[PDB]
RNA sequence: UCCGUAGCGGUCCUGACGUGCGAAUCGGUCGUCCGACCUGGGUAUAGGGGCGAAAGACUAAUCGAACCAUCUAGUAGCUGG
RNA sequence: GUGCAGAUCUUGGUGGUAGUAGCAAAUAUUCAAACGAGAACUUUGAAGGCCGAAGUGGAGAAGGGUUCCAUGUGAACAGCA
C-alpha cells in the first residue's frame, strides 16, 4: 500500500537513517496499521522492522598497503 | 436529446452519447471513420487491434506528418497509426452502447453502427513557458462522440 | 504435458550483441523474457529474482555470456486471466557450459 | 521568516481565515449570486504583497 | 611575489543555444586568488540631480537626462483611413 | 452619437500551419510482491548505480506564510501518467 510513514517513524526511533530500516514484505498490512511510535517500538521489538547493518567498508587492504 | 441523425427505425435501433471527452479530436474522428460501417464484433475485434497493433487507423483528413505503415494498405491507403487512447474510449461507449441495446431487447448478434460522429468540444486551456520572457498556450481539443445502431440482417 | 519443466541455455553474448553499454542489463532481461515466450507458448512469464540477480551480478555493461535457465510452465492461480498458463524462468548455478544439452527434468 | 511581529503574524491570521472555500448551503439561498469563492489566494502564485 | 583550489571575474572557440534552461545562460579554455581582495546587513547621496580607477558607464530588464500622474485630446505644411 | 472592407484600426471569437516544431544539459535502471477498476512512474523487499564530507548529507539568516502533520479525493493543475 503506502509505508512512507512507517519507514519515517522507524528511522526516528532507532536513530538511523532510511537507508538502514528493513520493513517485512511479507507482514505489509500488519505494519500499515502502526501509525504511532509506540506501536511501532512493539513491532521492532517483534521483529517486523529491523535495523540493517552498516555496508563493509574494509580497512585491510591499505592495512595491507 | 437531440441527435445528429435520426435513426430510419427507432424500434430496432439503439443510441449512445459521450461528451467532454479528453481525446484528441483528429485521431478520434479517424479512427471513427474506420469504425463507421463495421458490424459491432469485428469492431470490438478491430479496436483491441488496434491498441495491441495488429491493425492500424488509417489517417486520411489529417495526416500532416503522419508516418507509413504496412497495416494501412490494406485500406488503400499508406499513413496509418494505432491510436490507443481514442480506441478505448469509443470501445467503453460500444459497450454503453451494447447495455442500452440489452435494454431495449434488441439482438445482440445482429447490430451494425450505423450512424457514428465526432465534434470538437469546448477546448480547455493551459499554459508553456517560451523563450524571451514569452508565454504560449498550450490548448486541449476534447471531443464529442455520437453513435448509433442497427439491427441489419 | 502442459505443466512441464526442462532446463536450457541460453547464450546472451549473442543475444546481446550491438546495445549499448547502459541498456544491455535490461535488454538481456527482455531476451530472456523473449526467449521464454517464444519457447513455452504463454504470454505470461515471470522472472526469478535469483535470475535477475544472476544477470546484473557484474553490472550493466558486462552481461555473463551464457547463462542456464529452468523454465517451468505452471497452471495459473486465483484471478482467472486470459492467459491460461504461465512460465517461470528459474536460475540454475553451474561451473562450466560445456557439453550441456537441452535437458528435459522431471518432477 | 521565523522571526515575525505581532502586527505581520496577525495580518498573515487573517488571510489565513480569509481563504478557505464557500459553504455548501448559501447557494440555496432564495437572493443568490456567487457560485464560488473568487477571492480566493494561493501560496505559491499570489505572493500577497509584503 | 609566482603555480594553483574555494571565492571573485569573464579572454577565446567569434563553440552550444538563439519562437533558448535563460529578455545575456551553458561547456571547454582562461585572468586573479594577502591585497587597489571578496561578501551580508545597516546607513548616506535623487533626476539637469546623484555617483563614476571615466565606458556618457550606473542610477530596480528604463539613461547622451530614470519612473508615475497631470497640463494633454500638446502641435504636425507629413503618413494611413 | 444614422449606413464600413480596409486605418501594421479597437474588442471578442475562430482557422490553415498541425496532430507539426517539440516533451534530448548534469552516467541508470532491473526483478518480484502488495493496494487497486486501472501500475514504466505509488509502496515494500532484493539488486545494480550516482551524489562521494567545498555533497544530491545534516541545521540556520533573508524571503515565503501554512507550503509543516494526519486522513480522504482523483473533477481541474503538477506540458506522459
Ligand atoms: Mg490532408
Ligand atoms: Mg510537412
Ligand atoms: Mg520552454
Ligand atoms: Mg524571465
Ligand atoms: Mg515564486
Ligand atoms: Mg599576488
Ligand atoms: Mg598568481
Ligand atoms: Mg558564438
Ligand atoms: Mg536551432
Ligand atoms: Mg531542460
Ligand atoms: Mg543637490
Ligand atoms: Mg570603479
Ligand atoms: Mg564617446
Ligand atoms: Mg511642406
Ligand atoms: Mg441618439
Ligand atoms: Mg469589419
Ligand atoms: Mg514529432
Ligand atoms: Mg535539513
Ligand atoms: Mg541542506
Ligand atoms: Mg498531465
Amino acid at each position: 500500500s503506502m509505508l512512507r510513514l512507517q519507514k519515517r517513524l522507524a528511522s526516528s526511533v532507532l536513530r538511523c537513517g532510511k537507508k538502514k530500516v528493513w520493513l517485512d514484505p511479507n507482514e505489509t498490512n500488519e505494519i500499515a496499521n502502526a501509525n504511532s511510535r509506540q506501536q511501532i517500538r512493539k513491532l521492532i521489538k517483534d521483529g517486523l522492522i529491523i535495523r540493517k547493518p552498516v555496508t563493509v567498508h574494509s580497512r585491510a587492504r591499505c592495512r595491507k598497503n | 436529446v437531440r441527435y445528429s441523425l435520426d435513426p430510419e427505425n427507432p424500434t430496432k435501433s439503439c443510441k449512445s452519447r459521450g461528451s467532454n471527452l479528453r481525446v484528441h479530436f483528429k485521431n478520434t474522428r479517424e479512427t471513427a471513420q474506420a469504425i463507421k460501417g463495421m458490424h459491432i464484433r469485428k469492431a470490438t475485434k478491430y479496436l483491441k487491434d488496434v491498441t495491441l497493433k495488429k491493425q492500424c487507423v488509417p489517417f486520411r483528413r489529417y495526416n500532416g506528418g503522419v508516418g507509413r505503415c504496412a497495416q494501412a494498405k490494406q485500406w488503400g491507403w499508406t499513413q496509418g497509426r494505432w491510436p490507443k487512447k481514442s480506441a478505448e474510449f469509443l470501445l467503453h461507449m460500444l459497450k454503453n452502447a451494447e447495455s442500452n441495446a440489452e435494454l431495449k431487447g434488441l439482438d445482440v448478434d445482429s447490430l451494425v453502427i450505423e450512424h457514428i460522429q465526432v465534434n470538437k468540444a469546448p477546448k480547455m486551456r493551459r499554459r508553456t513557458y517560451r523563450a524571451h520572457g514569452r508565454i504560449n498556450p498550450y490548448m486541449s481539443s476534447p471531443c464529442h462522440i455520437e453513435m448509433i445502431l442497427t439491427e441489419k440482417e | 504435458n502442459e505443466v512441464v519443466t526442462r532446463e536450457y541455455t541460453i547464450n546472451i553474448h549473442k543475444r546481446i550483441h550491438g546495445v549499448g553499454f547502459k541498456k544491455r542489463a535490461p535488454r538481456a532481461l527482455k531476451e530472456i523474457r523473449k526467449f521464454a515466450m517464444k519457447e513455452m507458448g504463454t504470454p505470461d512469464v515471470r522472472i526469478d529474482t535469483r535470475l535477475n540477480k544472476a544477470v546484473w551480478a557484474k553490472g550493466i555493461r558486462n552481461v555473463p555470456y551464457r547463462i542456464r535457465v529452468r523454465l517451468s510452465r505452471k497452471r495459473n492461480e486465483d484471478e482467472d486471466s486470459p492467459n491460461k498458463l504461465y512460465t517461470l524462468v528459474t536460475y540454475v548455478p553451474v561451473t562450466t557450459f560445456k557439453n550441456l544439452q537441452t535437458v528435459n527434468v522431471d518432477e | 521568516s521565523s522571526h515575525k511581529t505581532f502586527r505581520i503574524k496577525r495580518f498573515l491570521a487573517k488571510k489565513q481565515k480569509q481563504n478557505r472555500p464557500i459553504p455548501q448551503w448559501i447557494w440555496m439561498k432564495t437572493g443568490n449570486k456567487i457560485r464560488y469563492n473568487s477571492k480566493r489566494r494561493h501560496w505559491r502564485r499570489t505572493k500577497l504583497g509584503l
